[PDB]
RNA sequence: UGUCCUACGCCGGCAGGCGCGGGUAACCCGUUGAACCCCAUUCGUGAUGGGGAUCGGGGAUUGCAAUUAUUCCCC
């Protein structure tokens, strides 16, 4: 392989720096609500091929895989792979990310702490749940 | 700071 | 005009049927070079590499398979074609090529005619 | 310390490539990796690069370990 | 409040069927399965309290053993409490957690403080 | 020319059939090939872009063998090690209805036909098909 | 004529040190096709001493619990190792294995004589036998920890211990352990 | 081993559902189509794609009852 002029060393994505030397779909599984399945889909469905590292990929391609990431169910990812299936709020099919994991994390808990149950009581003293 | 239905039993939980 | 043997190693039995032929050796089908452990193939073309084709020329031998896992199998090959051969020489052909190609099959090693008599044990 | 090694190339690490590399008279993705400090995967993609284009003799191909040879 | 993007009113005008979409799967089996008829009892028992209350006052409290009840949307608003196997612990009954047993609002055990240990 | 399926090398003629079920053009593919798991003890997605061609070969393969295959021997022959946690690893099958649909494409190519017996078979056009890849990996093998 | 893998010569290979002559087991009637043969070979005392050296080094290399059974592996990274030997040093890599063997195997060892408590050693010789069986297992243990953590893969780290080994430099982990072992003998007597 | 063991087809991402047959058993499961192992692909010496605990959501069975997660599946 030759040496990429255009080659970012790391990536500044969604509060989160990236090692951009990385594999493509090991660097989007780097941050938080993405493991190696959703990242695998998420760039098969950006017909993306998976053998080219992070760093030297162009901006709109990059741009465009954050794109179908933010939004996944109208770009065809069928609707038993997301996170978040049915929130107790609105009850839409949402796959969150990592300020979205942290952030329903805690409201989540929060009202589990308001409802008092067993499980929210639980998590106050902080001892095993399952 | 005690819920006004909850039991000591419960109460010592919270 | 044929011969029927067997070879044990283990569980693994193979069953070898040996007829005057064209100079082929086929098991289930398959060519010898064709059994997928090859990293173990050298082992099962002894007998071939050990004697040679040429008095492999007029030989049809063909091997059947049962139990056991792969290397096992392999052993059970071995044996059953070679017993298949001496059986062969036995019947059809004269008694000096049967000593000498035992005598050659010996010296070079021993579960290759007589088999292990050790096997799983309760 | 840890071990820091390039994911792709650089101009030094070509010119060692096209040229120093070609003499070893032994090649694996393992030695190429070691002394140059080149990530693994760019050390198979580098010496299949050489084998297409034919200065390097190939010796044996596996799943673990495959052997080149420098070309006479 | 919203509960799966529906608010309280039509999660009470709704009819039992469509409720049969909007839980959990175990208590979509338990619903499917049918209630005893100790939960249709108490059902009628916590209907008739709310009934026979001044509006401005909270209902009577009915007390009960059962610890398997799936909070329908019609107990809101409902005084219940709930035997642990000691004691009873008396809770509102809230619409944020329907989605949820009776049973886990009484815990049956208490948080384990340690002492010093013994001889061993 | 009479050669045999049995006297090639199976890897490569497993890749060879991928092939010219590739360049065959015609064969029904599902839609969700690129978000399916092959089965429930495996762990990712597979490399292969075109995985379903190679299963479908391999799947057409092993009705040659042995045929009177259903769709619950074909997910026996393809299972493998689940790997349960900290627990003990076990054996279980692959996916079934992966398996299904290769079947009925591979029928839906005319290929695979349904049984009196209970299972399904080879046609006899497939095998004539079968024996002209054998013989392309045979003539590449012993002449390359 | 019966070539090791199919390409390697047997009647090349010459011992050095006629003690061990009549134990490395590879010259003539010993050289097979494959290091993989299955004889039972432990059954009565000093019948290992029959055994094709090759696979010595075979047997001895499945030592560790999550190898503990797998052969065939093992004899394929003999067979890449005598690649690696070969392309280094241009010679037949049996005769690597027996220099090796000659140059790794310790000659005298200490010995604890008396009762439980004494810790004074004495010095004695080391049987032939014993000489070329911890010699294989220091060879096949430089390989291990010469390949724990790193790139290289243990067929080559076993070829650079057989070479180091049979070249009786001081980097191979089984020349520095004959080296202490010897020095301890020598100091105890 | 078996009157709960399952063959076959369909619906299914997958746990699983539906219609059907055999087996009170060297007959049907079952040529028990096992796993290691073998051959190719990617990874490349770092808490790593090793290791999987602990948690957050959904779904399905077992059972009068799974809330103090019975179990299994999917992120």
């Amino acid at each position: 392989l030759v040496i990429p002029e255009k080659f970012q060393h790391i990536l500044r994505v969604l509060n989160t720096n990236i090692d951009g030397r990385r594999k493509i779909a090991f660097a989007i599984t780097a941050i938080k609500g993405v493991g190696r399945r959703y990242a695998h889909v998420v760039l098969r469905k950006a017909d993306i091929d998976l053998t080219k590292r992070a760093g030297e990929l162009t901006e709109d391609e990059v741009e465009r895989v954050i794109t179908i990431m933010q939004n996944p169910r109208q770009y065809k990812i069928p609707d038993w792979f997301l996170n978040r299936q049915k929130d107790v709020k609105d009850g839409k099919y949402s796959q969150v990310l990592a300020n979205g994991l942290d952030n329903k994390l805690r409201e989540d808990l929060e009202r589990l702490k308001k409802i008092r149950a067993h499980r929210g009581l639980r998590h106050f003293w902080g001892l095993r749940v399952r | 700071k005690v819920p006004k239905g909850t039991s000591s039993y419960q109460a010592e939980w919270i | 005009q044929s011969v029927q043997v067997f070879g044990r190693k283990k569980t693994a039995t193979a069953v070898a049927h040996c007829k005057r032929g064209n100079g082929l050796i086929k098991v289930n089908g398959r060519p010898l070079e064709m059994i997928e452990p090859r990293t173990l193939q050298y082992k099962l073309l002894e007998p071939v590499l050990l004697l040679g084709k040429e008095r492999f020329a007029g030989v049809d031998i063909r091997v059947r398979v049962k139990g056991g896992g792969h290397v096992a199998q392999i052993y059970a090959i071995r044996q059953s074609i070679s017993k298949a051969l001496v059986a062969y020489y036995q019947k059809y052909v004269d008694e000096a090529s049967k000593k000498e190609i035992k005598d050659i099959l010996i010296q070079y090693d021993r579960t290759l005619l007589v088999a292990d008599p050790r096997r799983c044990e309760s | 310390d840890k071990l820091n090694n390039l994911v792709l190339f650089d101009k030094a690490t070509y010119d060692k490539l096209c040229k120093e590399v070609p003499n070893y008279k032994l090649i694996t993705p393992a030695v190429v990796s070691e002394r140059l400090k080149i990530r693994g995967s760019l050390a198979r993609a580098a010496l299949q690069e050489l084998l297409s284009k034919g200065l390097i003799k190939l010796v044996s191909k596996h799943r673990a370990q495959v052997i080149y040879t420098r070309n006479t | 409040f919203t509960y799966r993007g529906v608010d309280l009113d039509q999660l009470l005008d709704m009819s039992y069927e469509q409720l049969m979409q909007l839980y959990s799967a175990r208590q979509r089996r338990r619903l499917n399965r049918g209630l005893r008829r100790k939960q249709h009892s108490l059902l009628k028992r916590l209907r008739k309290a709310k009934k026979e209350a001044p509006p401005m006052e909270k209902p009577e409290v009915v007390k009960t053993h059962l610890r398997d009840m799936i909070i329908l949307p019609e107990m809101v608003g409902s005084m219940v409490g709930v035997y642990n196997g000691k004691t009873f612990n008396q809770v509102e009954i809230k619409p944020e957690m329907i989605g949820h047993y009776l049973g886990e609002f009484s815990i049956t055990y208490k948080p384990v403080k340690h002492g010093r240990p013994g001889i061993g | 020319p009479g050669v045999t399926v049995k006297d090639v090398n199976q890897q490569e003629f497993v890749r060879a059939l991928a092939a010219f079920l590739k360049k065959s053009g015609k064969l029904k593919v599902p839609e969700w090939v690129d978000t399916v798991k092959l089965a429930k003890h495996k762990e990712l997605a597979p490399y292969d872009e075109n995985w379903f061609y190679t299963r479908a070969a391999s799947t057409a393969r092993h009705l040659y063998l042995r045929g009177g295959a259903g769709v619950g021997s074909m997910t026996k022959i393809y299972g493998g090690r689940q790997r349960n946690g900290v627990m003990p690893s076990h054996f279980s099958r692959g996916s079934k209805s992966v398996a299904r649909r290769v079947l009925q494409a591979l029928e839906g190519l005319k290929m695979v036909e349904k049984d009196q017996d209970g299972g399904r078979k080879l046609t006899p056009q497939g095998q004539r098909d079968l024996d002209r890849i054998a013989g392309q990996v045979a003539a590449a093998n012993k002449k390359h | 004529d019966i070539k090791l893998f199919g390409k390697w010569s047997t009647d090349d290979v010459q011992i050095n040190d006629i003690s061990l002559q009549d134990y490395i087991a590879v010259k003539e009637k010993y050289a097979k096709y494959l290091p993989h043969s299955a004889g039972r070979y432990a059954a009565k005392r000093f019948r290992k001493a029959q055994c094709p050296i090759v696979e010595r080094l075979t047997n001895s290399m499945m030592m560790h619990g999550r190898n503990n059974g797998k052969k065939l592996m093992t004899v394929r990274i003999v067979k890449h190792a005598f690649e690696i030997i070969h392309l280094l040093t241009g010679e037949n890599p049996l005769q690597v294995l027996v220099n090796a063997i000659i140059n790794s195997g310790p000659r005298e060892d200490s010995t604890r004589i008396g009762r439980a408590g004494t810790v004074r050693r004495q010095a004695v010789d080391v049987s032939p036998l014993r000489r070329v069986n911890q010699a294989i297992w220091l060879l096949c243990t430089g390989a291990r920890e010469a390949a724990f953590r790193n790139i290289k893969t243990i067929a080559e780290c076993l070829a650079d211990e057989l070479i180091n080994a049979a070249k009786g430099s001081s980097n191979s982990y089984a020349i520095k352990k004959k080296d202490e072992l010897e020095r301890v003998a020598k100091s105890n007597r």
